[PDB]
């Protein structure tokens, strides 16, 4: 398999980062009937190439369907045990998928687990069992760390929703989403404040969602955030991974609003799984973060386009940053499935489990 | 029922706390209780927690029926014939009732040291603990001074003075106003709490919040004493968000862990960030 | 034997009067080689007479020197230690232990061999320590960064010459006024091609504003999560919670001491005032009082993260990592 060409001309402070483009792609150097990577993993890797996958739990429930079919077509060889080789083939399908796109941390935690799972199994297990075994607690694993744990957080955020709350919320995220509508199908009455920003727009995404549901909605831009805040009266907050210094690496405008609320004594509340714990530290959207297609900061503007042709110009850069972090100081309450726990016990979920 | 009474005459030692009381009322009614089965033993023992929260509107009431109803819940765990289970109930609750009185000497004894001499210790209001680990200093042969807040909505600062006049400590009165003034002449403040958030906070009378606030703008340390049965699985978020149930002029309100050094229990030293372990590993 | 006398007696006099181990790892490693040869060239029946033995030997060597925490913390573990064998061979204070609830005369045989076992684990743990705290280096390093680091350290030596062979930034290096010991790091980093800086103290404000990170070390690390760091190490700290800039602190776990910041007046490390006044000064010495600290208090509410042999933590969660190493009736020893 080949590696990924780089795209553009890459920032100096983020030199160490991948860019590519979404219109080039690695399926061109590969074979039409795939042999060396599964068909499901290449399409998989596309999926996520052209984003037609862009999220967080989606693309670990697209990871996890992917690899209980290429379980199920998996085939033992002679001479090896499945143990070993199941590990040892789903490395390159892995290496794969990060040259498609950068994995997320829900997607590494369903590797380890499914690692872990594959390399937990006994010898004379025979190997349909083993195979069925495994896609069973791969189903268990979607159960009861995406559907079951989205349940427990909808039931704790509803005690913290009250009549008349103006609740603001940003970008897309389908936690936040089902706590909303669970919320205004129990009896709540509220209305939200959504917060989008470019280049992707998600926000819409839930906007429609909730003038589908019936839930009195608002919709701005990120750079006026500070105007709509005086009125807000707390903020719902989507997390990508909670790591083990206390810190929240998500969308690239999430620390930016948790500093803005701050400063104008408004709750800030963030919503995660404990499957998307992170046992890493980081301190610095800098060290490890993912730079999209920079040809997406592109807008028409009245006729003409202003960064129409930016590579003719050498001294000129466009940055387009996907991940960000916001300290734990900036986070009052982090609602997971056990409990409304703060923000510095995401260690202790980290040994408990 | 006639059940408050025994709570209210279980509370004629004057040093004995509320929950400690609320804790012996609900385990003397757990040995005179004729149920057969552990469902009618929780769901009577709820209620009866209910009612003597109906009269007392303290945190420490809750938080010491919540711990009950949670030693209950874990002992019904093992042996399952709400015989066995009942006599190693009234064997834990016995252990634990003798354990819970040594609290205060076990906090004031790991506390004290943390008090220099020729110090200046402000206090807001009335707490046994408190006076517990200053007459624990002045035994181990410490000079300090101390001012105590006059606490307007009921007078328990004076009540505070007159028992450190009584063991020969300087003290003065200093109004509920005049925190901000005096703030600059201190070198720590020890203040006790009535019940303790999942988060770290503390909940207290209401003048703690203003001092904690004005101790941080001048980095004052901010040092609370409690004890283990305070701890409660509450998150408020801002002063609206504690429960009226405990408020009722307010008479309580909450501080944040931002804003406090230090914790001193019965399990020792921690910080703000321990609290939340302790009520994690217990599920409660 | 009367050789492990005059070995504890030279070792106690070596920490007394002067400088004996230059590192704190092979002070651990002498202290953990020492605690083995008191177990193995001793008799005792039960495990009650080997703790009160060691918790003796361990009080006296920290009453040689209070500062040297390292061996206190050696005296703990291999305590610690003992007392796990002891429980698995016969058969913490929370609220689940206070909701749902012993002496140490019986005797074994293999006991003892077992702890030397265990010991002997902690010894090859020790060799990992620098490099497991290396290693990590990558992770907190990104190129064209700015980087200051104040006194010698030998873990943050090796962290930054192990972040350079990959990527290329700046390194500042502030001396010591009384001990400048930055001199020597600032030669040895840039002996590799780091574009190493030196300056002094005071200046370290005025740069203050063009530094990305700060990455230090420490003596020892409190149950709070403070630190007992070298002099001038608090203003750093300040001037990086001024300009909200990270400050990273490269300590492995040998350097957990259970004490609480309550012993004041001992804290610091006093020596004789020649290094800040001279003695040719003349008459003036007689009415000028030098006091020359050599260690100084360090908050845990200005240090952002805790690099060690495990990974990274934050002081937040400190007070679990010691109740995972030494037992609660040890602190005081």
């Amino acid at each position: 398999v080949p590696t990924r060409k780089d795209y553009g001309s890459k920032v100096s402070l983020f030199s160490h980062l991948p860019q590519y483009s979404r219109q080039n792609s690695l399926t061109q150097f590969m074979s039409i009937p795939s042999s060396v990577i599964h068909p499901a993993m290449v399409r998989l890797g596309l999926q996520y190439s052209q984003g037609l996958v862009s999220g967080s739990n989606a693309r670990c429930i697209a990871l996890l369907r992917a690899l209980q079919q290429v379980i199920q077509d998996y085939t033992t060889p002679p001479n090896e045990e499945l143990s070993r080789d199941l590990v040892n083939k789903l490395k390159p399908y892995m290496s794969f998928l990060t040259q498609c796109r950068p994995l997320s941390a829900s997607m590494h935690n369903a590797i380890k687990f499914l690692n872990k799972e594959i390399t937990s199994v006994g010898s004379s297990k025979r190997e349909e069992e083993a195979k069925s075994e495994l896609r069973a607690a791969i189903d268990r694993y979607v159960q009861e760390k995406i559907v079951l744990a989205a349940q427990a957080i909808s039931r704790f955020a509803y005690q913290k929703i009250s009549n008349g709350d103006v609740i603001l919320v940003y970008g897309c995220s389908s936690l936040v989403s089902r706590i909303l509508q669970e919320a205004w199908t129990e009896g709540r009455r509220f209305r939200v404040v959504v917060v989008d920003s470019r280049p992707w727009l998600e926000g819409r995404h839930t906007l429609r969602s909730l003038v589908h549901a019936g839930v009195p909605a608002s919709y701005l831009l990120i750079p006026a955030a500070s105007y709509v805040l005086p009125e807000v009266s707390k903020v719902l907050l989507g997390a990508h991974a909670l790591l083990a210094n206390g810190s929240v690496m998500s969308r690239v405008g999430t620390a930016q609003l948790a500093l803005v609320a701050r400063a104008h004594n408004v709750p800030v509340l963030v919503c995660c799984e404990t499957y998307k714990f992170c046992e890493r530290v980081q301190t610095d959207a800098f060290v490890s973060n993912e730079l999209d297609d920079p040809d997406d900061l592109q807008c028409k503007r009245g006729e003409h386009v202003a960064l129409a042709n930016w590579q003719n110009h050498a001294s000129l850069r466009l940055l387009n940053l996907v991940y960000d972090v916001t300290p734990p100081e900036l986070v009052d309450l982090v609602i997971t499935e056990l409990g409304m726990i703060p923000c510095s016990s995401v260690p202790v979920v980290l040994r408990v489990k | 029922e006639l059940i408050e009474y025994f709570k209210s005459q279980m509370k004629e030692d004057p040093d004995m706390a509320s929950a400690v009381a609320a804790i012996r009322t609900l385990l003397e009614f757990l040995k005179r209780d004729k149920g057969e089965t552990i469902q009618g033993l929780r769901a009577n023992l709820t209620s009866a927690i209910e009612t003597l929260c109906g009269v007392d509107s303290s945190v420490a009431v809750s938080s010491g029926g919540e711990l009950f109803l949670r030693f209950i819940s874990l002992a019904s765990l093992e042996y399952s014939d709400y015989s066995k289970c009942k006599k190693i109930m009234i064997e834990r609750g016995e252990l634990f009732l003798r354990r819970i009185s040594l609290s205060r000497n076990k906090i004031a004894d790991l506390c004290h040291t943390f008090i220099k001499d020729g110090a200046t210790i402000l206090t807001h209001a009335y707490s046994r603990v408190v006076l517990r680990v200053l007459e624990a200093a002045v035994a181990a042969k410490k000079r300090f001074s101390v001012y105590v807040t006059e606490s307007q909505p009921d007078l328990s600062g004076k009540k505070m003075a007159k028992a450190l006049c009584h063991l020969n400590v300087p003290v003065t009165v200093v109004l509920d106003a005049a925190v901000g003034y005096i703030m600059e002449k201190a070198d720590l403040v020890i203040v006790g709490a009535e019940g303790v958030v999942e988060n770290g906070g503390i909940i207290n009378k209401i003048g703690t919040n203003q001092m904690a606030v004005c101790a941080k703008a001048q980095n004052k340390p901010f040092y609370v004493v409690a004890e283990s049965f305070k701890f409660v699985r509450l998150f408020p978020l801002n002063q609206q968000d504690v429960p009226d149930k405990f408020k009722y002029h307010p008479w309580v309100d909450y501080t944040a862990p931002s804003l406090i050094t230090l914790l001193f229990t019965d399990l020792g030293v921690l910080t703000p960030s321990a609290v939340s372990d302790e009520l994690i590993k217990l599920y409660l | 034997g009367s050789e492990l006398s005059e070995r504890i007696e030279s070792f106690v006099e070596t920490l007394k009067r002067g400088g004996g181990p230059r590192s704190s790892e092979e002070m651990a490693r002498e202290t953990l080689g020492l605690l083995r040869q008191i177990i193995t060239d001793h008799r005792w029946s039960n495990a009650g007479e080997l703790m009160e033995l060691i918790r003796r030997e361990g009080r006296r060597m920290t009453a040689a020197q209070p500062s040297e925490t390292t061996v206190g913390n050696m005296v703990r573990r291999v305590l610690k230690i003992i007392r796990e064998e002891y429980g698995r061979l016969h058969g913490q204070e929370s609220l689940h232990k206070l909701l749902t609830s012993e002496d140490f005369s019986f005797h074994y045989a293999q006991l003892q061999s077992n702890i030397i076992e265990a010991i002997n684990e902690l010894l090859v743990e020790l060799e990992g320590t620098m490099e497991n705290i290396a290693a990590q280096a990558l992770e907190h390093i990104h190129s064209n960064e700015v980087i200051m680091t104040i006194g010698f350290s030998r873990t943050v030596e090796a962290f930054l010459k192990e972040a350079a062979r990959k990527r290329k930034f700046h390194v500042i290096v502030a001396e010591c006024a009384p001990f400048c010991q930055g001199h020597e790091m600032a030669v040895n980093l840039s002996k590799a091609g780091i574009e190493t800086t030196v300056m002094t103290d005071a200046a370290i404000f005025a740069v203050m504003s063009r530094v990305n990170k700060v990455i230090i070390g420490t003596k020892t690390i409190l149950a709070n999560g403070a630190l007992r760091a070298v002099t001038g190490t608090h203003t750093l700290a300040l001037a990086a919670k001024h300009h909200s800039t990270p400050l990273i602190v490269c300590a492995p776990m040998f350097k957990l001491s259970p004490q609480f910041p309550n012993e004041e007046d001992s804290f610091h490390k006093f020596v004789a005032p020649e290094e800040v006044l001279p003695f040719t000064e003349g008459d003036i010495l007689e009415k000028v009082s030098v006091h020359c600290p050599v260690f100084d208090y360090v908050p845990p509410e200005l240090i952002t993260l805790f690099i060690s042999n495990i990974g990274g933590n934050a002081p937040s969660y400190i007070y679990r990592l010691m109740s995972e190493l030494y037992h609660p009736d040890d602190h005081v020893l």
